[PDB]
RNA sequence: AUCGAGAGG
């Protein structure tokens, strides 16, 4: 497990990574420095020798090139220091250790490998910068971030090895994952935020932008679609332009909260034959959702069409967003004056609730709930009171946000952010928690030496009334830091324990494969399951189906 | 507890019921009590369910507990993976934990077994008990640097 | 002169501290709604007052601008990064023979400074630049 | 602007990092665990200055 | 005057020009400022040979300062690119050699300004290579400082270049650019809290255009044709010649395409 | 190649919704009663005030790419004030001898109900809409 | 260089947490990440 | 560690405006905003070059060789 | 032990070729093609040995066999001509 | 009713309505014999195991039972004619699609399912981080390393 | 280290033509021209002047990668109209408008007094 | 990074022409995403932009000290006096087209710090090179021009794909592959083998 | 090569 079962290996590389919107999903951006380093043995056929001789002629100092020549007798030829680096006579049965070249299969890895989708094969695209370039929609299976992460890359050395990479471990094959029986890749931040603003009914695109947006799609028919609006000014909808990226023969149906077939507020999603009918596009349509658009295109059209569909959506939406623009400032965190007054009034009435329950418990008029003490019931009631307070204030803020609010736009697109972030930033961060309880009496009968002893008030036990916009008091800041320390401790402890948990799981089930009778077995031949998954089917080709026989009256079933 | 149950029409309807939750377990004594349903009672301690209701009810309790652990955070895993883990724990007749004295004391070769934990003691006892390894395991062929009997190596290839 | 005492963790079990000297002013309306909610300190029998609460933070946390407007793991995360930001570490860098040294060409004092920077000499020895930053979506790089 | 507080050993500057310890000669009470036979324990870390 | 684009100059000086570009396609106005930034050429220092540097600044620090110094490039058209000249390394028809010698003779600290640059190469009578000094005191750009005993002796070879290769060959600082200060075209959706009119400031160019009639609806087929621009020059070329050489470089860049179409 | 529907409606209700360029409109035909329509207009191009009255038409023409108008002599089939192109996506039988037709002009939706169109309006990609004055 | 000199190491029942007694005598935020977090703190 | 030649954002030459900045500060007893306005630095991108500058060269001179 | 084979009749293994045996077939074919082996398809200008092996697979001109082993020790030989590819 | 199963029939029916252009006025050309006998032969041809012994064929009928329930529910005669309005051509194409997609959905022998299972549990557990019951990673460690001394043993009594 | 030399934004390399013109598959009168060593300064202007021509149907430019300085421009015209002629007319119209701009600006500058 | 945990690598470099610009001709030195903002709740970044803008216009410093009575409303009231929009929003124009950005951009000065980590000090490729002595495996680290670790976690992950021959190659051909002579009597490798 | 320290995800 340190030398056997895990080794440092030849033909390996790592670098800082960054993301390229104008790369393909299966493509990896390989620097020329690395591409001039890593080699592949190519045997001299009649098909390659006219290219291999020119590669050897170029030498190991520019990227289309080679480093070593292996003769049939077995003595290596170093092209960096040799006489014969210009007058080589290639004969069949020799090997040329050529450079990495474009559209080569490589393994691509992000180092916590808790996934078969953390090492995936990739097509090489060679780029002139030192970073590994990759598509944004391949981040989530690797759990990559471009804040300084480094990624590994391995290079096959034989034809069966490249076949195993390209035909089993390729990126478009691992789109629908056996875990969660759903697509692991999807549209991510900028594309997800811009595809919503593109698909609004207000969003109309003039001819000059429509023509470039059409030409941006790689596999195009060359047919300009008929515009939506014709007479007063010929205009297109973003729904009309985006549908060129969707291949003909796609049908997607989706209904949600309020969904007529006239669908006011553009809820749901209806797509027929590579054209959408109604629906604002967002995360449930185009994200990693089960039964989503990537699920449909991967299942029906295939993996390659879906992988090209990723880039086709990305290019159009990134172009429209680049020429549209989008930002976020502190004005996106500021609610109305009346809304702030109503929010602090809500916090004040929660404070009065806490005072009244405190006095009721102090007069020994409290009713003991069965199974718990008086103080447990008191702590439970005050904690539930302050949680209701911060949630009501956050919803009071989220009502007050406009449709132009950019945090609200990122929430509505599902790109980044949630409701609790708006609550903590604009209205109230709320109540800090240590070991499941409020801020404990670290001092004798108090939390801070600025409080009198035996103070069970919200401020004393760590309720933080002010928001991140308004500013925390010193006590509030210290209690927030006291909670955040436990948060970072829990993060480190979770990682350290879960690595061992995953290792024990894998080393326990490492020998379990389906044999050639669907009997799930191990090395001994002991049967774990007689049919794999109790039905003998792959979790990749599995979707959520409704069974119309289960529900409803016997009368409607009869009808 | 809210609950859905069929109406006499057949349509499912909400029939909420009073349900007791405890703080301990001696389920062998608790189900033999009047006024409860002994066909429906359930423990979060799957090991007592294995000891009381047989090993196959321990399978379902173990799966339901792992499922609740996963679905608490909101994540989905497919049935086959958790069922594989459960059946691996349950095939040997009783609950076989995932530990150095759980699965890793089985008859599953020796070089695979020495790859997890207690490497030197396992190699010593395999040398002492005169163990033989079929090398059908993955880790045996990883150690031997051979094409393991796995997906692309489960078979031979010859000519017509 | 007895205007200041040295209080440690055990002795401060027995004392009552005011947070700011406005807490000793007596009490008796129209209030700017943008300010924070400062609780009326109902205690009245103090032994001490804090000098300034900003002194609870270390050297690296006193660099952070508005850390009372940020969540606490962010203030933690930055304090490990400022020990990796380049700048003039000393003015005799052209005399010493350190195994690795990194100096910024044109260091800049920040446009937003804590008052605690002046005792940390950050404006006299800065480690970054007032970059013109736009937060926008632009070709998705 | 240099502040001092460091040592120069073999041309390399070295810092003695402050060590944290529990104080000596203080009386403390530990309520022991449930399967422990002794219920409570009074410990004092005795040391001379 | 002549038909096509129309210019009305609001204000002018030797360092700023403020004008109105009327009846122009917008892509022409965009490519105008793009070329006005990037592609019109200028002479600036591209090699430094350092003989003595006893200063506290590294030599590459000094060379980076020196490359950014504005040198006169009025007659840069009569100077060829060093890649285009037939010389060995650099000659009088492609390069201009300055030299710099300074000693800390004074007890007080002695400054090195850009005025201390000494032209060595034969200019052959063209307005080229003079470091532009807009300072009120006549001293150049403050390049370095020295105490007693410190000296600096180096030789700078300046060459022709455009701002695409390096921003030191940038001839203009900032291009002010505004079209439709009323947003009668609705080319952007304003961000507001209560009222977009009060929360957004009114531009000065709103004076030079009629306010929209709220009773009249949105003009569908109106396009952007009137533009409000301001060009500032660092002093390498004057402000008129910045935009004139931008227009001429754009014309020449289109002409090279027209010529390659013929050659194809 | 001909007109598949003609009527005249009076708008009952105008609703901006959460949109600034698109209003949902609700009208009923004054020529033939009990035939109504709900339709998404762009009010920026064609302002539609409430309690107005306007003609509504649907054609089949007057595939291939979109050439620009390019000339005054390219024979437009429109002296109308607002024309759109759409696609029928559902036919609804509300009752026997009654129908409701569902169109999408690239997101802008259309409900049209009644039973006068009992010899046309098939499920066809070709779908126009013309509104007059 | 400043933050290295005021560094406290704690080798080793809840030590890593920010205790209430730490108010004013140690930095609440300045501490390492992950492995040995909260043991090393700067005053 | 010394005055930059030109602004990073704008490109306007600022290296010749340092001594004039300090003379407008101390000789004329002005504040920093009116000094930056007098030197023709109107955009704030140009202003942060001079306002946020620490002239560390004056310390580097103090070392004798 | 001796001739533990399953005859051609009475075979229960899947006639559909799995992706793993497909990838092994394409790999071994491109391996032998790389070392100057005879090719059994009129190649339409294709030069990549993997595309050559794939087009040989679509035209069924690959004379290899798959010996699918069974946990009792028995096995089933399947020619590429028998195996469906999907 | 919503459960993870093989071949999606909503997409197959919508693809059949679009491929063969379907009108909702003209009647079909499907005898009842075609629908019922074709569905019952399709159930025979949805193959998972291929032994001709009684045990393996019984395991085959058991392994397809849920999917066959779904298939009979969605390919009922009134559902086909009254709701889908399928022609004979579209019906036989639906049968071919269902059979081929099912045969694609079978597991491939050799696939290491245990490592995939263990990683499929380990990944969300690595993101599991945060009503007084043991949940998350400590409960998962209790489950994995068999917990005789459970922190929160409970008993749900009905 | 890895970054290309900065003159590759405008300096034509070894064997690199300026314009490379290729026909379009599944397009009647369309053509795609790879402009080498160019940016949006030329592409946006050529395309916007092309769209003013009445006899041209389609004109659009795209930058396949901001790393390399090059762009593809596709033009589609009417029958009997070579798109190269439409490109030439657009370029000459650009040069005429630029010359008129330069002359009017020189007039207005010489009118000014500072 | 900045002073608020907002780490980030340079994804690409644009010039001033391709950079978006305001009507004052100002360009950003830096462009960050609005998507890093809400999930991390770093409001001090967004207040630092505003206070630094008003300090650069006023020529004064920014009192960004903690526990002050400085309000975002007061900073906005200050900024509106200086002719800009009170929330730090600026009408910005596209760099490629000059067409106005439909949304308005959060623009301002902000203290950013250049971090210790750089690419060329981290980049590494080995393909073939030095080996260790005891294990005959590739040496550790890039400072010795060594190999990247094909970990046992990666071995599990590659078993999950079923890539058998790739796994054997990575564990033999790209590492310490070796030939040993053994016998059938002992079964151990004590065979004295003189090959020639 | 051993031991140890700091740091990145
Ligand atoms: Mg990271
Ligand atoms: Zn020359
Ligand atoms: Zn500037
Ligand atoms: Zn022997």
């Amino acid at each position: 497990r340190g030398n056997l079962m895990g080794k440092r290996v030849d033909f390996s590389a790592r670098t800082v990574i960054s993301g390229d919107p104008n790369l393909e999903l299966d493509q990896v951006g390989v620097p020329k420095s690395i591409a001039k380093t890593l080699t592949y043995p190519e045997v001299v056929t009649p098909y390659n020798i006219d290219r291999l001789t020119q590669l050897v002629r170029n030498g190991p100092n520019e990227h289309p090139g080679a480093k070593y020549v292996i003769r049939d007798s077995g003595d290596r030829i170093d092209l960096r220091y040799s006489k014969r680096a210009g007058d080589i006579q290639l004969q069949y049965g020799w090997k040329v250790e050529r450079h990495i070249m474009d559209n080569d299969p490589v393994l691509f890895n992000r180092q916590p490998s808790l996934h078969k989708m953390s090492m995936m094969a990739h097509r090489v695209k060679v780029i002139p910068y030192s970073t590994f370039r990759l598509n944004l929609s391949v981040t989530s299976p690797y759990n990559a971030d471009f804040d300084g992460d480094e990624m590994n890359l391995h290079v096959p050395q034989s034809e069966e090895t490249r076949a195993e990479l390209s035909q089993l471990c390729a990126v478009p094959l691992q789109i629908v994952s056996p875990q969660s029986n759903k697509p692991c890749m999807g549209i991510v931040q900028d594309t997800l935020c811009g595809i919503r603003k593109l698909t609004l009914r207000d969003t109309f695109i003039e001819l000059d932008q429509v023509l470039n947006m059409l030409y941006w799609v790689p596999d195009w028919d060359g047919v300009i679609p008929t515009p939506a609006i014709i007479k007063p000014k010929p205009l297109w909808s973003g729904k009309q332009i985006l549908s060129v990226a969707i291949p003909n023969g796609i049908h997607l149906q989706r209904f949600d909260e309020g969904t007529t077939l006239l669908s006011p507020k553009d809820n749901g999603m209806l797509i027929i034959d590579g054209q959408i009918i109604f629906g604002v596009v967002e995360k449930k349509t185009v994200g990693s959702s089960n039964g989503g658009l990537i699920h449909v295109v991967t299942r029906e059209k295939g993996p390659q069409v879906c992988a090209k569909l990723f880039g086709n959506i990305q290019k159009v939406v990134n172009f429209w967003l680049l020429h549209n623009g989008f930002s976020t400032g502190i004005g996106d965190t500021i609610a109305d004056g009346p809304t702030m007054r109503e929010i602090t009034e809500t916090i004040a009435e929660a404070k009065k609730k806490v005072l009244d329950v405190t006095k009721e418990a102090q007069a020994n008029l409290l009713t003991a709930k069965h199974g718990m003490t008086l103080r447990e019931s008191f702590e439970d009631n005050v904690v539930r009171f302050l949680n209701e307070a911060r949630d009501k204030a956050g919803r009071l803020a989220e009502v007050n946000l406009k449709d132009l609010n950019n945090v609200k736009q990122m929430v509505m697109a599902g790109s980044k952010g949630s409701f609790i972030n708006i609550a903590q930033m604009s209205a109230c961060v709320g109540q800090q928690s240590v070991e499941g309880k409020r801020i404990a009496f670290g001092f004798v009968d108090r939390t801070l030496p600025h409080f009198s002893k035996d103070d069970y008030s919200p401020e004393s036990k760590g309720f933080v009334e002010n928001s991140y916009l308004r500013g925390l008091t010193p006590q509030e800041f210290f209690f927030h830091a006291m909670g955040g320390r436990e948060g970072l401790i829990d993060t480190a402890v979770k990682t350290a324990e879960t690595g061992y948990i995953q290792r024990r799981l894998v080393k326990a089930l490492e020998d379990i494969m389906v044999h050639y009778d669907n009997t799930t077995r191990n090395s001994l031949g002991n049967v774990i399951q007689f049919i794999y998954g109790e039905d003998g089917m792959d979790a990749a080709h599995i979707e959520k189906q409704s069974l119309d026989t289960i529900g409803g009256s016997d009368a409607a079933f009869e009808k | 507890y809210d609950r859905k149950v069929p109406s006499p029409t057949g349509e499912y309807v909400k029939e909420p019921e009073w349900v007791l939750e405890t703080d301990g377990v001696n389920l062998s004594e608790v189900m033999t009590v009047p006024g409860i349903d002994p066909t429906r009672i359930y423990t979060n301690s799957f090991i007592d369910i294995m000891e009381v209701l047989g090993i196959e009810a321990g399978r379902a309790a173990l799966y339901k507990e792992v499922y609740n652990v996963i679905a608490s955070d909101g994540s989905y895993v497919n049935y086959r993976h958790m069922a594989l883990l459960v059946d691996v724990m349950t095939t040997q007749g009783g609950l076989t934990s995932v530990t150095r004295h759980g699965f890793n004391r089985s008859n599953t070769g020796a070089l695979m077994r020495c790859s997890f934990e207690e490497t030197v003691e396992i190699l010593f006892e395999a040398g002492a008990s005169a163990e033989l390894d079929d090398c059908r395991g993955v880790s045996e062929n990883v150690i031997l640097g051979q094409m393991a009997p796995i997906g692309t190596g489960a078979f031979d290839v010859m000519i017509d | 002169e007895g205007l200041v005492e040295y209080i440690d963790a055990e002795e401060e079990e027995s004392i009552l501290i005011a947070m700011q000297p406005e807490d000793l002013e007596p009490a008796e309306l129209d209030v700017d709604p943008a300010k924070r909610i400062r609780v009326s300190h109902h205690a009245t029998t103090f032994t001490h007052c804090e000098i300034h609460p900003s002194m609870i933070l270390g050297v690296a946390a006193s660099i952070i601008p508005f850390p009372d407007h940020n969540q606490s793991p962010r203030n933690t995360y930055q304090s490990a990064m400022g020990k990796q930001a380049m700048g003039v570490f000393l003015t005799n860098y052209n005399v010493r023979m350190d195994t690795m040294a990194n100096i910024l060409y044109y260091p800049q004092k920040p446009l937003g400074t804590t008052r605690a920077m002046e005792y940390l000499k950050f404006r006299e020895l800065p480690a970054g630049q007032n970059a013109i930053v736009a937060i926008a979506c632009y070709s998705g790089y | 602007f240099d502040m001092g507080g460091y040592f120069i050993i073999n041309g390399s500057e070295k810092v003695l990092i402050a060590q944290e310890r529990s104080a000596g000669n203080i009386v403390q009470v530990f309520k022991k665990a449930a399967p422990s036979p002794i219920s409570h324990v009074a410990e004092i870390r005795s040391a001379l200055e | 005057s002549e038909e096509g684009p129309q210019v009305k100059i609001r204000e002018a000086s030797k360092d700023n020009v403020d004008f109105i570009l009327s009846n122009v396609d917008l892509a022409m106005a965009n490519s105008l400022r793009r070329v006005m930034i990037a592609e019109i050429p200028t002479l600036a220092i591209d090699s430094v040979e350092v003989e003595t540097n006893t200063t506290v600044l590294a030599d590459e620090f000094i060379a980076h300062r020196l490359g950014l110094i504005p040198l006169q490039s009025m007659d840069i058209e009569q100077l060829e690119y060093s890649r285009d000249c037939f010389c060995e390394d650099h000659c009088d028809k492609c390069s201009v050699v300055l030299t710099l010698q300074a000693f800390g003779e004074s007890e007080s600290t002695t400054n090195v300004y850009s005025k201390d640059l000494v032209i060595v190469s034969n200019l052959m009578g063209r307005n080229i290579g003079h470091p532009i000094i807009q300072d009120k005191e006549g001293n150049g750009v403050l390049i370095c400082k020295l105490r007693k005993g410190q000296e600096l002796k180096l030789t700078c070879v300046a060459k022709k270049g455009i701002a695409k290769e390096h921003a030191k060959w940038g001839p203009a600082a900032a291009i002010e650019f505004e079209y439709d200060p009323w947003n009668k075209l609705k080319h952007t959706d304003y961000w507001y809290e209560q009222d977009s009119a009060k929360e957004w400031p009114q531009s000065k160019n709103c004076e030079y255009e009629d306010p929209p009639n709220e009773g009249d609806p949105f003009d569908y087929k109106a396009q952007a044709d009137t533009f409000y621009m301001n060009v500032e020059s660092v002093g390498s070329i004057p402000v008129d010649q910045v935009v004139v050489r931008g227009i001429d470089t754009l014309q020449k860049k289109v002409a090279s395409i027209l010529l390659a179409l013929t050659q194809m | 190649s001909n007109t598949l529907f003609d009527d005249i409606f009076q708008v009952s209700e105008v609703d901006p919704g959460r949109y600034n360029k698109v209003c949902r409109i609700e009208a009923a035909s004054t020529t033939q009663d009990q035939c109504k329509l709900t339709l998404d207009i762009n009010v920026e191009l064609f302002p539609v005030a409430a309690q107005d009255s306007l003609t509504v038409t649907i054609a089949s023409s007057l595939t291939r790419s979109w050439r620009p108008p390019q000339a005054g002599d390219r024979s437009l089939a429109d002296d109308y004030d607002y024309v759109m192109y759409g696609t029928a996506y559902k036919f609804e039988e509300v009752s026997k001898d009654l129908i409701a037709v569902y169109y999408s002009f690239g997101g802008l939706l259309m409900r049209l109900e009644g039973n006068y169109r009992n010899l046309n309006n098939l499920k066809q990609e070709n779908a126009y809409l013309l509104i007059r004055r | 260089t400043l933050s290295h000199l005021r560094r406290t190491n704690t080798p080793i029942a809840k030590p890593r947490q920010l205790h209430n007694t730490h108010w004013g005598l140690v930095c609440p935020a300045e501490t390492p990440e992950g492995q040995a977090c909260g043991l090393v703190k700067n005053l | 560690m010394i005055v930059p030649v030109r602004c990073f954002s704008c490109g306007k030459v600022v290296g010749d405006k340092w001594e004039s900045y300090l003379n407008l500060l101390q000789e004329d007893e002005l504040d920093e905003g009116t000094a930056l306005s007098r030197l023709g630095l109107k955009r704030y991108c140009c202003r942060r070059m001079i306002l946020t500058h620490v002239d560390l060269i004056e310390k580097f001179l103090r070392y004798n060789p | 032990l001796k001739e533990k084979a399953i005859p051609k009749d009475q075979r229960a293994t899947t006639p559909y070729m799995t992706k793993y045996e497909r990838a092994r077939i394409l790999g071994t074919r491109a391996l032998q093609i790389s070392m100057n082996a005879p090719v059994f398809v009129d190649l339409e200008g294709e030069t990549d040995p993997l595309r050559i092996a794939m087009k040989e697979l679509a035209e069924k001109k690959i004379p290899l066999v798959i010996r699918r082993y069974l946990p009792d020790g028995s096995f089933e030989d399947w020619s590429v001509e028998e195996l469906i590819v999907d | 009713a919503n459960w993870p199963l093989p071949v999606n029939i909503r997409r197959i029916i919508q693809n059949a309505q679009q491929t063969f252009h379907i009108d909702h006025t003209k009647p079909s050309d499907l005898t009842i014999k075609d629908i019922v006998l074709g569905v019952k032969d399709l159930q025979e041809n949805l193959l998972v195991l291929r032994g001709k012994n009684e045990i393996i064929q019984n395991a085959q009928r058991d392994a397809v039972t849920l999917f066959c329930c779904l298939l009979r529910s969605r390919l009922a005669t009134r559902r086909v004619l009254q709701e889908y309005r399928l022609t004979k051509q579209a019906f036989d194409w639906v049968l071919s699609n269902i059979e081929a997609q099912f045969l694609r959905s079978v597991v491939h022998p050799g696939e290491m399912v245990g490592v995939l299972a263990a990683q499929s549990i380990g990944e969300p557990a690595t993101q599991m981080t945060l009503k007084k019951v043991t949940s998350g990673v400590p409960r998962l460690k209790e489950i994995l390393n068999v917990a005789k001394n459970m922190k929160t043993p409970s008993l749900t009594v009905y | 280290m890895n970054a290309p030399d900065r003159f590759e934004l405008f300096l034509l390399g070894e064997g690199e033509s300026k314009l490379k013109i290729d026909p379009d598959t599944k397009a009647p009168n369309a053509v795609v021209i790879t402009f080498e060593k160019e940016d949006h300064t030329l592409g946006n202007l050529i395309r916007a002047e092309l769209l003013n021509d009445r006899k041209v149907l389609f004109a659009a430019y795209k930058v396949e990668h901001p790393f390399f300085a090059r762009f593809k421009l596709r033009i589609q015209t009417t029958e009997g109209y070579d798109p190269k002629d439409a490109l030439k007319n657009a370029c000459n119209s650009i040069i005429n408008k630029l010359g008129a701009l330069k002359t009017n600006f020189e007039t207005e500058w010489n009118l000014q007094t500072l | 990074a900045s002073r608020h945990g907002q780490k980030g690598t340079i994804g690409i470099t644009y010039r001033r022409e391709d950079m978006p610009f305001t009507a004052e001709g100002i360009v950003p030195d830096l462009i960050i995403n609005p998507h890093a903002i809400p999930s991390r709740m770093t409001v001090a970044h967004l207040i630092e932009c505003l206070l630094s803008k008003v300090a650069a216009l006023s020529g004064n410093e920014g009192d960004a000290s903690p526990f002050t009575d400085i309000t975002v409303e007061g900073i906005s009231k200050l900024l509106r006096e200086h002719g800009y929009q009170s929330r730090g929003f600026e009408v910005m124009y596209n760099g490629h087209t000059g067409k106005k950005l439909m949304a308005q951009i959060f623009f301002g000065p902000t203290y950013y710090q250049r971090l210790r980590h750089m690419v060329d000090d981290k980049i590494h490729a080995r393909a073939r090179g030095p080996m260790q002595v005891l294990t005959r495996q590739p040496v550790e680290g890039r400072s010795r021009d060594g190999g990247l670790r094909f970990g046992e976690m990666e071995r599990d992950c590659m078993i999950a794909h079923g890539a058998a021959s790739f796994l054997k190659e990575r564990l033999m051909e790209a590492s310490d592959a070796f030939r040993v002579h053994i016998c059938g009597i002992c079964g151990l490798m004590t065979v004295i083998a003189k090959l020639n």
